[PDB]
């Protein structure tokens, strides 16, 4: 209940610009942001972990459909 | 990195240019301030708007 799933992620995005943005909109405990160790390519998703449900669903409500990275626009959605 | 504050480097990436608010401001003034953010004033909804200046959007002022 308090991991979101983050997509459409531009492969240029690094997990520390994904910190400084959701951490605009509550405190970030962790991201998981999976990557290929072969080609070293991020994959176009994320989890990010707050500190409980509340927060992570107040993120969910307010990041959807709301910010365009590199002009795509990211999804936030309950995982 | 903090809540309130934009850098230069992920403006460009976000295209939010110095003195803007950020594209979440109208869900925030329709569902409420971060949940985890107590203290935290947003420029147009809690704070003066005038201090929407440069980089600075908000800050935690308790």
């Amino acid at each position: 209940g308090n991991t979101v799933y983050v997509g459409n992620i531009d492969p240029r995005i690094t997990k520390e610009q994904l910190y400084e943005l959701f951490i605009q909109i509550n405190p970030v405990l962790r991201i998981k942001y999976p990557k290929d160790k072969v080609l070293q390519a991020y994959q176009g998703y994320a989890f990010i972990e707050f500190y409980n449900q509340g927060d992570a669903q107040y993120a969910i409500k307010i990041m959807n459909n709301t910010v365009r990275l590199y002009d795509r626009l990211i999804k936030v959605r309950q995982v | 990195s903090r809540p309130g504050r934009i850098s230069q480097e992920l403006r460009a990436i976000m295209n939010l240019p110095e003195g803007q608010l950020p594209p979440w401001c109208m869900k925030m003034k329709d569902i409420g301030l971060p949940t985890g953010y107590p203290d935290l004033k947003i420029a147009g909804l809690n704070w003066d708007i005038t201090n929407l200046k440069g980089d600075v959007y908000g800050k935690i002022i308790p």
